[PDB]
């Protein structure tokens, strides 16, 4: 075969920027086996890959990353794969290119959970190529006819928009909607990524063509919103439909408490028999009532 | 204080039944009575109406003490 | 019908194999099931056995049998014979019996459907077995003495294998590339690789002693002649007992060259050895022939057996040899003497003259090789005035390695032990 | 798909740290119970 | 257990002295007290 | 379904890793 | 260091022991 | 396409053998390097091109190494012995067998004792054929300057030196004449306590004796000439903070609950 890099190693010391390149590219079709030859000669590759290169700057990156992977340091690999540019290629079924995606992918969700509690203004920036690869990650889930999980990738991530965005242009709308309230339920536990989560979730329940009341008003609960729920009330009474409320205010009064009760009766206050029975029902006679009752 | 805590343990753990009988079943095994005692509570306030198996196998012994 | 005896005892002895074969699916299907991400090994420790004793008719009928889940794969093996991990370990049985007859064409075939079907199935619990296909497809593609696409296809293995913090894989895939890598000499190579990976810390003593051997070997070609003693004894003392001939003697033999590089001379109880006489009478005589310090005796012994020579792998080593040659006279000269002068270095050394003795000797100094003084004022080489070594931190020293190591198996022990519920 | 690899590879690297911990977990109570 | 076979394969203890080459101990003695 | 498993299997390490650090404290106090 | 080699021996005593009684428990499970 | 530009480089070829067979050399080279680069170096497993022009390109690469050689470049000469080991060694079946190889293999052996890398020398011997090593003078005059060197000779690899196979092995001499005063320095160093300046000239091979200065100009063990320059005699406390850090170590390996 070749058994052997070293005159192709040789070939980048040159002052030629012509002979280098080639060099490059045969170094980068062979770092599949001599990484453990260049790893030594890496160095002159950053210094090159450290100049305006003449396509040096372009295929430099991608053998230095390359070879770092083969290496061990993915810290150092991740920064040259970014520096890349569109020589990635993140489609194609190469085991280099999934594990660096794996590792951009944990590196940004790190940087993500990090950066978010920090102040509005006082975030250390990311890499506009490193969101780059997460969106392309992103964008191929979904191409792939594979929307759930996304909404995991995005929720990890602490980004909403590609989270909004998948959970709506997907198939089965109530499925992925009742998925990602059992996640934002059960397993997340930051309160404030939940409640934004959350507000999400109403905001997509509410645009939807039927909106599911019932559940709009469980993620109002969580949000405490007493006056948003005494508005969708409002709402619901306003047009021809009782039955959701009747049952909007039998779950408001079974899991909402005293004082979020006592603020939507309230807002409330602020034919009438409606109104007058939807109050009663919200004050629990008829629940504890019917519960003594039975 | 330690039964305190204990009880505390089993209010965190509740909303995962199968979870607390992990935890619990060493503290059972406490040579202190008032740390059994609290381990027995948590048990009993985390699997309140849900009938698990593994916190009555816990209990059952515990049922059966020296201590009062 | 003597026959008809002679082949129902045999089927009675396969009918007996195939129950040990539904033990060890049994154990994998246990490890799989249950924790404990192991007991593939304890599968696989009969696993010399289970080749030794497979038959055609045997591993025909199997075929015919087994593989009920699904696929229809058992035509690549039924026309060459006449789950998880049942089918991983069933099949490599398989390739390791066309290996035992042979077959290298539809061995290989076979091997590479199991590679492709590893990196299909990505599983921890099955690396092991996993690790053990490998070794067997690098050992079928050495038969085919090709080992060229060997290289690439183990090097790329490893990586996924390192990539995944295994230590079994790891530990097989870059002992197999070393192998690959001596076996065209690629000696700078497998150094660069040697340098630059790390062994894994907990892997099979066998894995070890391969592994140990190899870097001396590579150590030893390149100059680093204690670091390569110290390693293969080391490789030594991992090897198994009552097995592994070939391996002791390889060992031996480059240990014994080595050692004699290095000056001291190698024990004799190596040659007396009932297993390893006959392989090392070659290099019983050319220790005979440095120890006696006559070029001719040793000269003559290399041209008998330079043959002998060229299969094992020495001849650098062999002349580096003479070098040492002269050097074994002046260390021993050394060794028992404390203020000689050079004059007398000389003679007792038969050299030319008083100021190549003292070229030898200081360049001896410089290597440590004797560990001593020199003074050509009076022309005579002083030795280090030996000093009572117990009241100084040597002993401490010794006693910490030895400490640190007892503490450190106390710790791997109590960590091992388990209880099962 | 890749995105399935990533989750795979999560899993089983969390999934073995999963079991030696409850592993060591076990001996541990079974020396505290001593 | 495992076997390498990708490796190809005077009841006495006796010692490296033993293999030199010299004359008996009476002639060295006796060619000693000659020329002493 | 997948990245629900990761977050059990996440949940799962930190509580067992906490339980681990409980038990070696209790050992202490045992020794005691 | 003899201390510690006492220490380290008594070990693997005992993990000789669970290893066997681990093997006797499975056994006996299986059958 | 293919054909027109392989015969150009077979033109351009024959009019450098033509010109030496300096600077034009130089040039010559950089663009018949130019040229094969738009051609391929080496085939790296899968264009398969069998050339007698890949010949060609092995042996202008040789012409620049002895190019090299001539102007005294040791790094443009680690690059050319670099591929030239490449294309000797890699593609041994399809290639012919260069009988201008082994010249070549024996000077980078002698550059490799030169820069004292002796550990690079051996693995290179390791690779080379065995019978080579005695049957040719090529390889086996390095082979013996490193033999005699690493026995101790040093009288002996100095003797060695008329015997120069070509005319190539030069400078290549005085590079590893350098590097053998530098090792007779080092044992010097290691050794010899309390050294004299006649017996250092007598061994330690100076130039002129007024210039026995050097060396000591220049690696200079603080010799403080002191008539006899003494070697300037170049060559008790408890380390209580060290032995601490030890056993408290030991300490806490054996109080931790593990």
């Amino acid at each position: 075969m070749i058994t052997s890099a070293a005159g192709i190693i040789s070939l980048l010391d040159e002052d030629e920027p012509q002979l280098k390149e080639f060099a490059l590219h045969k170094l980068n079709a062979v770092v599949n086996d001599f990484w453990a030859e260049i790893s030594e000669s890496v160095d002159k590759i950053e210094v090159l890959y450290e100049d305006e290169g003449f396509r040096s700057r372009q295929f430099a990156a991608l053998v230095a990353s390359k070879v770092f992977y083969h290496l061990g340091a993915f810290e150092e690999s991740l920064n040259y794969a970014l520096g890349a540019g569109d020589l990635f290629n993140v489609n194609d079924n190469s085991e280099y290119v999934e594990t660096i995606i794996a590792k951009c992918i944990d590196h940004y969700t790190k940087q993500c959970v990090e950066n978010a509690d920090l102040p509005e203004g006082e975030k250390k920036p990311i890499d506009q190529r490193l969101e780059g690869i997460v969106n392309k990650m992103f964008q191929r889930c979904l191409d792939d006819h594979k929307y759930k999980q996304a909404i995991g990738i995005a929720l990890e991530t602490r980004r909403l928009d590609v989270f909004e965005k998948t959970i709506l242009e997907s198939n089965d709308v109530p499925g992925m909607l009742a998925y990602s309230l059992k996640l934002c339920m059960s397993l997340m536990q930051n309160k404030q990524f939940r409640n934004k989560v959350l507000r999400v979730l109403v905001k997509i329940y509410m645009n939807l063509e039927k909106p599911d009341f019932i559940n709009v008003c469980q993620c109002l609960i969580f949000l405490d919103d007493p006056q948003a729920v005494s508005d969708i009330l409002e709402k619901l009474v306003k047009e021809d439909n009782l039955l959701m409320a009747y049952q909007i205010c039998f779950d408001l009064y079974e899991s909402a408490s005293q004082q979020f009760l006592s603020s939507v009766i309230q807002n409330l206050r602020t034919p009438k028999d409606q109104t007058l029975k939807m109050i009663k029902i919200l004050s629990g006679e008829m629940a504890i009532e019917l519960h003594l009752q039975f | 204080v330690r039964r305190a805590a204990v009880e505390s343990l089993g209010f965190i753990l509740f909303r995962t039944p199968e979870q607390c009988p992990s935890v619990v079943s060493l503290l059972s095994e406490s040579y202190n009575p008032h740390v059994r005692y609290g381990a027995a509570m948590a048990l009993g306030i985390c699997c309140a109406g849900t009938g698990n198996k593994e916190a009555i196998n816990l209990l059952e012994p515990m049922t059966n003490d020296p201590v009062n | 019908t003597a026959a008809a005896a002679a082949e129902h005892s045999q089927r009675e002895l396969d009918t007996v194999t195939l129950e040990d074969i539904k033990e060890h699916v049994k154990q994998l299907e246990k490890a799989v099931s249950g924790k404990e991400p192991r007991f593939v090994l304890r599968a696989l420790r009969m696993l010399p056995s289970t080749s030794r004793r497979l038959n055609h008719y045997v591993l025909y009928k199997a075929v015919q049998g087994f593989f009920t889940s699904n696929n229809a794969t058992r035509d690549f093996l039924l026309p060459f014979l006449e789950l998880p991990e049942v089918e991983a370990y069933l099949q490599l049985l398989v390739v390791i019996f066309m290996m035992n007859s042979k077959r290298y064409k539809e061995a290989q075939k076979i091997s590479d459907d199991l590679m492709q079907k590893i990196s299909t199935q990505n599983r921890r619990a099955l690396d092991l077995v996993a690790a053990k296909c490998y070794y067997y497809h690098a050992r079928v593609y050495e038969f085919l003495d090709k080992l060229d696409v060997v290289r690439s296809f183990l090097h790329a293995r490893l990586r996924t294998a390192t990539l995944r913090h295994d230590a079994d894989g790891q530990a097989t895939l870059l002992n197999l590339l070393l192998r690959n890598y001596l076996h065209y000499s690629l000696y700078d190579q497998a150094e660069k690789l040697v340098s630059k990976s790390v062994f894994p810390e907990q892997a099979n003593n066998n894995e070890w002693a391969r592994y140990l051997y190899y870097t001396g070997r590579i150590k030893a070609i390149q100059l680093e002649y204690s670091e390569a003693r110290r390693t293969m004894t080391n490789a030594l003392r991992k090897a198994p007992q009552h097995t592994a001939v070939g391996f002791k003697q390889t060992v031996h033999k480059l240990l014994i060259v080595v050692e004699l590089l290095l000056g001291e001379i190698p024990d004799r109880l190596q040659f007396r050895q009932p297993s390893l006489k006959r392989s090392l009478m070659p290099y019983f005589l050319l220790t005979q022939a440095v120890r006696t310090g006559n070029l001719a005796k040793f000269n003559q012994v290399l041209d008998q057996f330079g043959e002998k020579f060229q299969a094992d792998g020495t001849y650098t080593l062999i002349i580096r040899l003479r070098h040492n040659v002269i050097k074994t006279g002046v260390r021993m000269i050394s060794l028992s003497y404390s203020r000689i002068s050079l004059a007398d270095i000389a003679q007792k050394l038969q050299l030319d003259s008083p100021e190549d003795a003292e070229f030898i000797v200081a360049k001896a100094i410089r290597d440590g090789v004797i560990e001593a003084s020199i003074n050509h004022e009076k022309g005579y080489v002083q030795s280090k005035e030996m000093i009572d070594i117990y009241s100084t931190r040597e002993p401490q020293l010794a006693f910490h390695q030895r400490i640190s190591f007892c503490l450190d198996i106390h710790n791997m022990s109590v960590k091992a032990m388990r209880f099962p519920p | 798909s890749g995105l399935r690899q990533y989750y795979l590879s999560k899993i089983e690297e969390l999934q073995l740290i999963v079991n030696d911990k409850s592993q060591n977990l076990r001996r541990l109570q079974a020396q505290r119970n001593e | 257990d495992d076997e390498f076979e990708e490796f190809p394969a005077h009841v006495w203890e006796d010692n490296w002295d033993d293999d030199n080459v010299e004359d008996d101990f009476s002639n060295q003695l006796r060619a000693e007290l000659e020329k002493h | 379904d997948l990245y629900s498993r990761y977050k059990k299997l996440q949940q799962e390490l930190e509580f067992l890793e906490v339980q681990e650090e409980y038990i070696k404290d209790e050992q202490k106090n045992l020794k005691k | 260091y003899l201390a510690s080699l006492i220490r380290s021996v008594v070990a693997l005593h005992n993990l000789i022991n669970n290893k066997i009684a681990n093997r006797d428990a499975e056994k006996k499970e299986g059958q | 396409t293919s054909g027109a530009v392989l015969q150009a480089a077979t033109g351009m070829y024959e009019q450098l053998k033509g010109e030496w067979n300096l600077s034009k050399c130089g040039e010559e080279l950089g663009r018949l390097k130019l040229v094969l680069l738009e051609l391929n170096f080496l085939p790296t497993t899968g264009t398969k091109l069998t050339k007698q022009q890949l010949i060609l390109a092995r042996d202008i690469l040789e012409i620049g190494a002895q190019w090299s050689i001539l102007r005294k470049d040791i790094p443009s000469f680690e690059r050319y012995m670099a591929q030239l080991k490449c294309y000797y060694f890699d593609y041994k079946e399809q290639l012919p067998e260069s009988a201008y190889m082994h010249q070549l293999l024996g000077l980078n052996l002698l550059f490799l004792l030169s820069q004292n890398r002796v550990a690079e020398f051996h693995t290179e011997l390791e690779r080379l054929p065995a019978k080579d090593i005695q049957t040719n003078v090529y390889i086996k005059h390095p082979v013996s300057l490193e033999q005699y060197l690493m026995e101790g000779s040093y009288n002996k690899v100095f003797l060695a030196k008329g015997n120069i196979p070509a005319e190539s092995y030069t400078f290549f001499i005085d590079i590893l004449l350098d590097t053998i005063r530098d090792e007779i320095a080092g044992c010097i160093e290691k050794a010899y306590e309390k050294i004299l300046f006649t017996e250092a000239t007598r061994i330690l091979f100076f130039n002129t004796p007024k210039k026995m200065t050097d060396y000591a100009k220049k690696r200079g063990w603080v010799l403080g000439p002191n008539n006899y320059y003494s070697f300037a005699s170049q060559q008790t406390t408890i380390p209580s903070t060290e032995l601490a850090k030890q056993v408290i170590e030991y300490a806490r390996q054996l109080e931790m609950i593990v």
